[PDB]
């Protein structure tokens, strides 16, 4: 379940708090800013409250400050069943749809709807089948021998379940799962009997279960939309739903929930870079967030005092101040020696990699000087060449034989700058020729 | 008289060559120097089963798409075999959006608003706007009034499948283009007619380049059937996704119907040809090889996948020519199996498994294979050459005329170092 | 040996015969 | 005999079993430091854990960054799927951008599955259909079954068919007397040829004969099968392969890039792992190399930063031949290489360097010697100077040139007065340049 | 047939040294640039080396296109010459990258070897079997020659070449087994029983003599892109005409290399490269460039020839000014061939070639004339004004052209310093950038 | 029967399959008949096939005028491939009218 061989914000499993809302120094992976890890878990209970709507928070700060961290964090913090779609800003720019038909799209996929229905099952393995023909053939009579860890019964066939089973072959000593309403039946596998390999059922046979599912907004208006099937949620090509078939999904929606058959769970969109995103974005975002089915909206950038795209002047953060109006800011700060080298630890335990003293303390010093990011990449790249010294323990040469063979930003740009005759500049000039 | 051939590697020798070289962590140098001098014996043995024979380390076989299905298998008078390919991905719904939104009943308006959206503020209908239908059959020339009804209500598929070329009148404003009356000209035009031959360019492009013996070269990795759409304890779901998948107008209409079949309708029921469902509209595919995504393992690419076997192929013809009994030697006994089927694909003299009365007794056959004593034996090749000259030397006198012994070498292997 | 020739499997269809002095054509 | 184009003397890293680099091995001379990194990311990629891992090959041109990406791809070795790409690629005038590196970044990863197939197989002996009650009942077919008997070697199988697998067994244009090919995963059927037990001399329409297949009917057959994830998104996305209407529909109309859900990814990734759980699949990730990286837009690098970030990530490896440089699709962005900031904190750069004369002067021993070209030791000198006069690249495309001047004067000798007719023949682009600067209207 | 601008051109007029002529096949002049294209050609015929880019550069009515069509002529048949210009590229349903990938596949020709077999004979009889509807079709046909007689098998589409192409029992015909084609010699029974349905007038030929079936080996060159088109998808035979392939996979191209290399291990096919000509190469994107110095590094890859009349001037998709509009990358790849302008002697023998190829009787003194203004002005409009001369000859009723038919052809004709001259003169008449005019007289 | 077309309606016709019982053909058909770029190869085909039955004496060519009225609003793009197809052997005679005088020619900013 859910392959993966190693991410980058792969060590964070949540927010550290207490009951209290109070963040630890070091729980589930995060360390340090304990002011953003408290907005950031009163932003959670809002979510997980319910009785809000369309509120947007931005999380603003300079770059390798720990904001997809913390969107990282309060996703892990939701868990299952609860939607969390995450979208860059370039994501929108689609040749098929407009630019508000995708945001439409990204806003109604974050909001969903929790329907609990119970159908009855059967489960056990088979023990013997006998199909009869008649001179003719022209009816057929069977019967089924199948069993549990408690029971055992005999069922009389009819003409459907015997070609339903003729098809699919099933024979003995297999584990079938029958439902009665749709005609399915789904094998297992087969028992242990030696004389795949499931074991037997236990318990009743004929069960009835309840299974929750959640669906969201988006694909019951992909359903209702008569333009396109299913298909286009894994295709892709919705193309442009129309707006009434959305107001009949609300006012659906809405009576569903008056009638108690449904409950409406919201949920959080996150827009990283969200500085990518024109005037018009920004116009349809303003006034998209009075709605009453729509999430908490969750936008993280970097920018200083930056050009709006799509305009000719400048404004904080890159977005319009309408759209900081309805916002509440929380802002991250740079990194100590010691956050830093806690980082590198944990960074160190998710990898497999087992780190001197004196190892850690380089990467700590060329961590502070240079960037996080260039230690948390070196630290890996330093048990390879550990390794081709047939030794378990990365030490100081290792990580000083890599800061040799990688460059960082600062480096590279001091060696570009005094050799930029060798370099394709701004205006295309370049020397290839050794000498002259 | 020694002479040693030299053969070159194919691509599927050297991509496997490749993958032997980067799979055990280029220590290439180790494995020529234990080459020189003689656990890297299992290491090389991978490495002489792939010059010898690509199908000795990895078996050709049925070249078709991954099948991404989960079919009704058997975990092992007649056999039944029905079609039961799904999809595993399944993509569950509630019944309650099925049955609130899409079906019928007494606390909505489905019904009521398809016919309403349908047949009373319908514009073709000539109950309420039978002046637009007029004003149309004077335009077009439909000799039907409920012409334009029935194309606006109907999908386009069934719209195509059903078409008739029913006449129209000529007292309408629609008349023949030029190009339809230059194509219609060549529906039946035989060839050296100039008409027909300036209007039919592309089968004279078929026929010229010779497309109906070309091969295939492309297949897809993957076939997938369409993704399952599952809703528990609902008939009506599985009633309208069969009527769906399998709708017997559609699938009756890309393919034909049995010619006894077809003599028992119109002949032993009356049925007319009219009344027929009508069929044969999937489209042609360019050669008999285009049909299919499976391919075959021929045996043809069985002695061009090997370099040494081709070098064989092309080397008995001139020994047969001249009239010669030729012998093998051999290492393993999996190339003496792969020597019997190729022997028997091309219809050989040669011995099954006493030998040395047989070799003296019968000159009527060809070619010995041995394992690691003849006389009238004139010509000898060494297919899995070893230079311990102990072996050779034994195998030399083993077997009155000249003595021709030949070697196949790979070129850029272990061997042209050996 | 001489080898059999395949079996030709004409039942419920039509036939044209075009011979050197006359032609038929066979429907149902 | 054979094809040489600008590559092909290089073999690989060339190195030793501590990561040492020679200085001649594998066609390489040089960049030592270079070779010893790449060997590096080549372990790191032979390990099999790490995702979203990006480096940076950083030099100026003619200095060996696409053929250290080569050098990558063939040490890697063939099983390891490898996405060679230049940066103009990405723009597409069917699907975004986006949609054509993530279709890149999921054609990077591989999967090998050993999958099993249920097959039967013969010679088509009887072909009977049954009819129905009432064909004309407007819903129903036609038939409702056929009758199939095939034959092998030592066995014989009658089968009834439904009719679905028939309208396939139809469309292929099977008769009596064919071997045909039914496998039992999708309803796919491929039809062989004649069979070889009648005459083969009678027919008109150049069919070839095979003999009846060995074994049974009834068999299940292990087959080994190397896909991408790609593969799988894109025979999900446009379904074909089943004997439904839609499956046959869909390979009829023209194709065209779509834009994947993310829902169809997850749901792939989990039937992927639910293989690799039961021990059928294993997973190959793969290399991606984007040459002229600084051919991409503002908005590419943006989603980069996110798709690195992704837990199924292959290793990217990109290049470019830049200073301080305006990043494309921005006005004021001065970056190094081309490649905005917040890239450049992911990324490991390697640095490439110039090459002396010595160096220049071997490189063109090897390129010399893979043409199937000898030259003289003066000419060599000659050539060694003009290289570092002009250019590497001339000096290593005035070869053949040479070579045709030396074959037409009926010598297999290259000398210095064929480089000097070369040089007579052919400029470069410094004195075509100062021929455009003394010139009338513009020669 | 019709008279081009480059039609006197069929060679490129070389010795067995590989020394130009100084008037030879149609080419007078340019020793330097004839010289380097015949080692080019022979680049080219020794198809050993592969993507290597060569440029030609010179002042305008210089001989560029003249060299290009030199080289085509010179290339022979079966060989791929795919001449396109820079704005085809640009195109609403191709990206860039894709059409030049598509323009470089076009130039790689693979010669397949195949083997068929002729039948020919009088027909005796014809049996069409056939269902009620009329889809399955099979068949009888005995075909017979003087000594043999035998029984063939026929499927759909033979039943459906010999319907259309009627053939009845006594006519010749001639069979194809590999390509499928069925041509009528004749008739030799001469039917007296013949229904009056058509006017056929078949002709009498002789009964064949000898073997029925008769083998032979068949070559025919393909192209690469071709292969990619029939492959992409159900009916890309119709695309390789109506040009609807759009945007082909990655994969397509992969299994079809692949398949080209296994064809070549066997023998069945050989690959033949050609030469891709781009006329005004500076009329691209620099997308295009960074595309065509890494698509000149693969294996299958044309040898491209690229014409550019310009100097230093400004590079498209960007903000600077480089040597011929290209960029240094695209010019490091490249050798170039440069292109000097034209004597007097050189002029006055490329009007003469013009007027033998147009078929016009010059005289001495309207040569020289037409020497003197083609020396002054372009040697194009010079050669322009051959055929108005002599149509203007013609209407004395005259077979020679005198210097009076050219002196009213000049007169008649401008040039475009003459044009630029009135117009300077006239800026009101005219409509000025500002959009400003004056349409009155007064 | 003498009968008069021109080439378009030969390169349309030949491309346009003719017409069987595929359901794309009529399928198209029943849709919008959206334009396609024909390639060069259909061309030259019907390039060949009408100069073969010229030369047995049947058909003859009938060349005319293509008149391009204030070609000063075409791009450059559109003049180098006016450069291009000028050279051809089958072209016609084309005329042109501008009624401007020292102006910018599109798509450049300093010509
Ligand atoms: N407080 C923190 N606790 C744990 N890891 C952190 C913290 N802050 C940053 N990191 C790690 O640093 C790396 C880079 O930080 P990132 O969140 O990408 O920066 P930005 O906020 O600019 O996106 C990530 O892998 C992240 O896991
Ligand atoms: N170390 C080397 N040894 C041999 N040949 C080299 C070496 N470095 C470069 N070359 C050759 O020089 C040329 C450089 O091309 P390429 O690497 O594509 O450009 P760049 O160096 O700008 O990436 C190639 O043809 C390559 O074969
Ligand atoms: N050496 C030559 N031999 C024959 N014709 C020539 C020669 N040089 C020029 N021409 C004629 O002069 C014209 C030159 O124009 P062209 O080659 O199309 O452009 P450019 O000269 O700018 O490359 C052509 O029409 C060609 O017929």
């Amino acid at each position: 379940k859910s392959l993966s061989l190693i991410a980058a914000h792969s060590h964070i499993t949540g927010l550290g708090l207490d009951e209290n809302l109070q963040p630890r120094p070091t729980s589930e992976g995060m360390v340090g800013q304990l002011q953003a890890r408290r907005a950031a878990g009163v932003i959670l209970k809002m979510v997980q409250n319910g009785t809000i709507a369309g509120r947007a928070v931005l999380v603003a700060g300079p770059p390798s400050t720990g904001k997809t961290a913390l969107a990282m964090g309060v996703s892990q913090s939701l868990g299952k069943d609860v939607p969390f779609t995450a979208i860059a800003g370039s994501e929108i720019f689609s040749l098929e749809l407009s630019k508000t038909e995708a945001l439409t799209q990204a806003f109604r996929k974050s909001i969903g709807i929790k329907i609990k229905e119970e159908t009855e099952l059967i489960e056990g393995e088979v023990v013997e089948i006998q199909i009869d023909r008649s001179i003719t053939g022209g009816h057929k009579q069977g019967k089924l021998t199948i069993k549990t860890t408690d029971m055992e019964t005999i069922y009389e066939l009819g003409n459907k379940m015997i070609d339903g089973l003729t098809k699919e072959k099933v024979l003995a000593g297999d584990v079938i799962s029958i439902d009665k309403a749709s005609g399915k039946i789904t094998k297992l596998g087969r028992s242990f009997a030696r004389s795949r390999f499931v074991q037997c059922p236990e318990g009743e046979l004929q069960k009835r279960k309840t299974v929750v599912h959640t669906v969201s907004l988006h694909e019951i208006d992909v359903i209702n939309s008569r333009t396109q099937g299913f298909l286009a949620l894994f295709t892709g090509d919705t193309g442009e739903i129309r707006s009434e078939v959305r107001d009949q999904i609300n006012t659906k929606v809405a009576e569903w929930k008056e009638e108690g058959k449904a409950e409406i769970v919201p949920g959080v969109l996150f827009i990283d870079e969200v500085h990518m995103l024109d005037i018009e974005c920004f116009s349809f975002i303003n006034r998209a967030l009075e709605d009453e089915f729509a999430p908490i909206v969750m936008m993280a950038t970097n920018r200083g005092v930056s050009k709006t795209r799509g305009t000719n002047y400048k404004s904080p953060h890159g977005l319009p101040l309408d759209l900081l109006d309805r916002s509440i800011i929380i802002t991250t700060k740079s990194y100590n020696e010691q956050e830093i080298k806690t980082i590198l630890s944990i960074r160190a335990q998710e990898e497999e990699v087992e780190l001197s003293s004196d190892a850690l303390d380089l990467l700590t010093k060329t961590g502070v000087e240079t960037s996080l990011r260039y230690s948390s990449n070196l630290i890996s790249v330093a048990q390879q060449i550990a390794m081709k010294r047939k030794n378990n323990t990365v030490e100081v040469e290792d990580v000083k034989r890599a800061y040799l063979l990688f460059l960082d930003s600062a480096r590279s740009v001091k060696y570009v700058q005094e050799n930029e005759s060798q370099y394709i500049d701004d205006q295309g000039n370049v020397q290839i020729s050794i000498a002259k | 008289i020694e002479i040693d051939v030299l053969c070159d590697l194919t691509q599927r020798q050297a991509k496997l060559y490749q993958v032997l070289k980067s799979q055990i962590s280029t220590n290439y140098d180790a494995i020529e120097n234990a080459a020189t001098n003689d656990n890297l014996i299992n290491a090389v043995m991978q490495f002489r089963k792939v010059c010898n024979h690509p199908d000795l380390f990895e078996r050709a076989d049925v070249d078709s798409p991954f099948s991404f299905t989960t079919f009704g298998k058997t975990t092992s008078k007649f056999t039944d075999l029905i079609y039961s390919s799904r999809n595993p991905i399944k993509y569950s719904l509630p019944r309650l959006i099925y049955e609130d939104l899409i079906l019928p009943n007494y606390n909505n308006d489905v019904d009521i608003a398809n016919k309403l959206k349908n047949v009373k503020f319908n514009i073709f209908n000539p109950s309420t706007n039978y002046e637009l239908c007029l004003f149309l059959s004077k335009l077009t020339g439909e000799p039907s009034l409920n012409e334009f009804f029935r194309v606006s209500t109907t999908p386009l598929l069934k719209r195509v499948i059903e078409r008739t070329n029913g006449p129209k009148n000529t007292d309408s404003l629609s008349f023949k283009t030029i190009t339809q009356e230059l194509l219609e000209v060549t529906r039946n035009a035989p060839s050296e007619g100039v008409m027909a031959s300036l209007l039919n360019v592309e089968k004279h492009a078929y026929e010229r380049e010779y497309l109906n013996c070309i091969q295939r070269g492309y297949h897809p990795n993957v076939s997938a059937p369409p993704v399952t759409i599952e809703v528990l304890g609902s008939s009506h779901v599985t009633n309208s996704i069969n009527n769906e998948l399998f709708d017997p107008l559609i699938s009756q209409a890309l393919s034909d119907i049995p010619a006894i079949t077809q003599y028992n309708m119109h002949v032993k029921k009356g049925i007319p040809v009219e009344d027929f469902p009508k069929t044969g509209l999937f489209p042609e595919p360019l050669n008999k090889n285009f049909s299919s995504n499976i391919s075959m393992p021929s045996m043809d690419r069985f002695i061009t996948e090997s370099a040494k076997l081709r070098k064989l192929d092309e080397l008995l013809v001139k020994l047969k020519s001249e009239g010669h009994r030729v012998l093998i030697y051999f290492q393993m006994t999996k190339m003496m199996d792969l020597m019997e089927e190729y022997l028997t694909y091309r219809q050989y003299n040669h011995i099954r498994l006493d030998l040395v009365h047989d070799w003296q007794t019968n000159p009527e056959i060809f070619v010995f294979l041995l394992s690691t004593n003849l006389t009238a034996a004139d010509t000898v090749i060494f297919y899995d050459s070893d230079w311990n000259p102990t072996i050779d030397s034994q195998a030399m006198d083993r077997a009155t005329r000249q003595v021709t012994v030949y070697r196949l070498l790979v070129r850029g292997t272990i061997e042209e170092r050996m | 040996f001489v080898k059999p020739r395949r079996p030709y499997n004409s039942e419920g269809m039509t036939r044209i015969l075009r011979r050197y002095e006359e032609d038929l054509f066979c429907t149902f | 005999v054979t094809r040489t184009a600008a590559h092909t003397h290089i073999k690989g890293l060339g190195l030793d079993e501590s990561g040492v680099a020679k200085r001649v091995e594998g066609g390489f001379v040089g960049q030592i430091e270079a070779r010893e990194a790449c060997g590096v990311i080549v372990d790191l990629i032979k390990a099999k854990k790490m995702s979203g891992r990006a480096i940076l090959l950083a030099g100026g041109p003619s200095t060996g960054k696409t053929a250290l990406a080569l050098a990558i791809s063939q040490e890697l070795g063939p099983k390891v799927p490898f996405c060679p790409l230049v940066g103009s690629e990405l723009y597409s005038v069917e699907v975004k951008k986006t949609e054509t590196l993530m279709e890149n970044f999921r054609r990077a990863i591989g999967l090998r599955i050993k999958e099993t197939k249920e097959v039967y197989e013969g010679e088509v002996t009887e072909l009977t259909p049954e009819d129905a009650e009432n064909p004309l009942g407007g819903y129903g077919k036609t038939i409702s079954h056929v009758i199939v008997g095939l034959k092998s070697a030592k066995g014989t199988k009658t089968l009834r068919l439904d009719p679905t697998i028939y309208e396939s067994i139809q469309r292929e244009k099977v008769s009596i007397g064919d071997v045909i090919y039914i496998e039992a995963n999708t309803g796919a059927v491929k039809r062989v040829g004649r069979s070889d037990a009648y005459a083969t001399e009678f027919d008109l329409e150049t069919e070839e004969y095979v003999p009846l297949p060995k074994g049974e009917v009834h068999k299940k057959k292990e087959i080994v099968q190397d896909v991408t994830l790609h593969d799988l998104d894109v025979a999900n996305a446009r379904p074909q392969g089943g004997q439904d209407v839609i499956s046959m529909m869909g390979q009829l109309l023209k194709p065209k890039k779509t834009e994947i859900t993310e829902k169809l990814r997850q749901e792939v990734n989990k039937v992927v792992a639910k293989y690799i759980d039961q021990g059928v699949a294993e997973l190959i990730p793969g290399v991606l190399f984007i040459d002229e990286v600084n051919m991409l837009d503002i908005e590419i690098f943006t989603y980069l930063n996110k798709a690195l970030e992704s837990n199924i990530a292959p290793v990217v490896v990109l290049a470019s031949n830049r200073g301080m440089t305006t990043v494309r699709g921005t006005e004021d962005v001065i970056s190094p290489h081309g490649v905005p900031p917040d890239l450049i904190d992911r990324l490991l750069i390697v640095r490439t360097l110039p090459y002396d004369k010595d160096e220049i002067r071997t490189i063109i021993e090897r390129r010399a010697t893979v043409e199937r070209l000898q030259v003289e030791s003066s000419a060599l000198d000659l050539l060694a100077t003009m290289g570092t006069e002009t250019s590497l690249r001339y000096a290593l495309q005035l070869l053949a040139p040479c070579g045709i001047l030396a074959q037409t004067s009926n010598r297999k000798e290259i000398v210095v007065n064929d480089v000097n007719e070369a040089k007579l023949l052919f400029l470069d682009a410094k004195r075509s340049t100062k021929i455009l600067e003394t010139s009338a209207n513009y020669l």
